[PDB]
């Protein structure tokens, strides 16, 4: 899911060149071939991913 | 050389990106708004029950002078109608 | 204006984004426009029914 509230398929595919994962969830960074988007987003560590 | 900063706000002491989103009918149509760190600098992130009051601060050349008591007007640049101030007027007194 | 008893506050709905410009009003405060721009995000969170 992208923040657009759309729904992008491969989490990779959506050109997620990096990816931090936490202890209770995953989350794709620098996610390239996302679409403009991202509105609000979040994050504390790092800032804006998928 | 003088201007006013909110207090509590870096130019460019942290980092993000571009964004783009929409916002309909909390306006005064569909228009879409880019933000940019360049020049809305920082985004502050205030909870669900959060309030907040921008106190200025005046700023020489060199550093600050004082703190603005002057009255000072807030309003957001693209015109919208959701955000309010929780004080009346005869509680401030007219 | 400071030491008054007012501040903004936003909808609890939902998270918005809001670029907000101030303006001092007082007339014989200085001779040229201060202005300035700073941005706040919120975070209002509707529950499930
Ligand atoms: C609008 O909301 C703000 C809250 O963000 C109100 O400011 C707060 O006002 C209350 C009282 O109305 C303050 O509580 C008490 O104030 C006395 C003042 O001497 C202090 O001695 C107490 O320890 C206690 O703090 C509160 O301090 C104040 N907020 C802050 C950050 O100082 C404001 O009053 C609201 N508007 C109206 C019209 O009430
Ligand atoms: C990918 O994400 C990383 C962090 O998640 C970004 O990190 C920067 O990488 C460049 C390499 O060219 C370094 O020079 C910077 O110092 C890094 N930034 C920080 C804060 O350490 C990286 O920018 C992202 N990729 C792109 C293309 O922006
Ligand atoms: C008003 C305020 O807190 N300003 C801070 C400053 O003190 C700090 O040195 C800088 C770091 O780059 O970030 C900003």
């Amino acid at each position: 899911c992208g923040r657009d509230e759309k729904e992008y398929f491969s989490p990779c595919f959506a050109g997620c060149k990096a990816t931090k994962v936490s202890q209770t969830e995953k989350t794709y960074y620098n996610c390239s071939c996302i679409k403009e988007g991202l509105a609000a987003s979040d994050d504390e560590g790092q800032f804006i991913d998928a | 050389s003088k201007y006013i900063m909110v207090r509590g706000f870096n130019k460019s002491r942290c980092q993000r990106r571009d964004f783009s989103y929409v916002i309909d009918k909390e306006l005064l149509d569909n228009l879409k708004v880019r933000y940019d760190v360049a020049k809305y600098g920082c985004p502050l992130t205030l909870e669900l029950g959060q309030m907040f009051q921008p106190i200025v601060e005046l700023y020489d050349e060199n550093g600050f002078i004082k703190i603005v008591d002057a009255n000072f007007i807030l309003w957001e640049i693209h015109g919208r109608n959701d955000y309010t101030f929780n004080s009346t007027m005869e509680q401030n007194g007219c | 204006n400071y030491s008054n008893k007012n501040h903004i506050k936003w909808p609890m709905t939902y998270a918005g984004m809001y670029v907000y410009r101030l303006k001092i009003l007082d007339p014989n405060y200085s001779f040229c426009n201060l202005t300035t721009i700073f941005a706040i995000e919120s975070l209002g969170m509707i529950p499930r029914s």
